[PDB]
């Protein structure tokens, strides 16, 4: 995702025998990450019926 | 002359489909062991499974 940084700078000495100069603007970047996970588990059977509960 | 069985095409026949009884024999019943009892009924069926009790 992008962004626009705000302006800054001096004013100037407003004066003759010379002219002004305009100025500019910049831009910028931003990132992120996707991640993903999972697991599992299991059992036997014979044990289940022999143990008295599930 | 004749229609002459030596001429007409004869089909065949299959009648499905039969199980074959199996030897040898097994009986030896009833005897020890026969005759279900109850204490074993406490034995086998869950819950509070085995192995076997006293």
């Amino acid at each position: 995702m992008p962004y626009w940084n705000d302006l800054d700078g001096d004013s100037q000495v407003l004066n003759d025998t010379d002219d002004l100069v305009p100025q500019k603007i910049n831009a910028g970047q931003d990132k992120a990450v996707l991640i993903l996970r999972g697991n599992a588990w299991s059992s036997h059977d014979l044990a289940a019926t022999l143990s008295g509960s599930d | 002359a004749y229609t002459k069985i030596s001429d007409v095409i004869v089909p065949e026949l299959f009648n499905p489909y039969v199980i074959n009884t199996t030897t040898q024999l097994s009986a030896f019943f009833q005897s020890g062991i026969a005759a279900t009892d109850d204490e074993l009924n406490a034995l086998a069926k869950k819950a509070g499974g085995g192995s076997t009790l006293n």
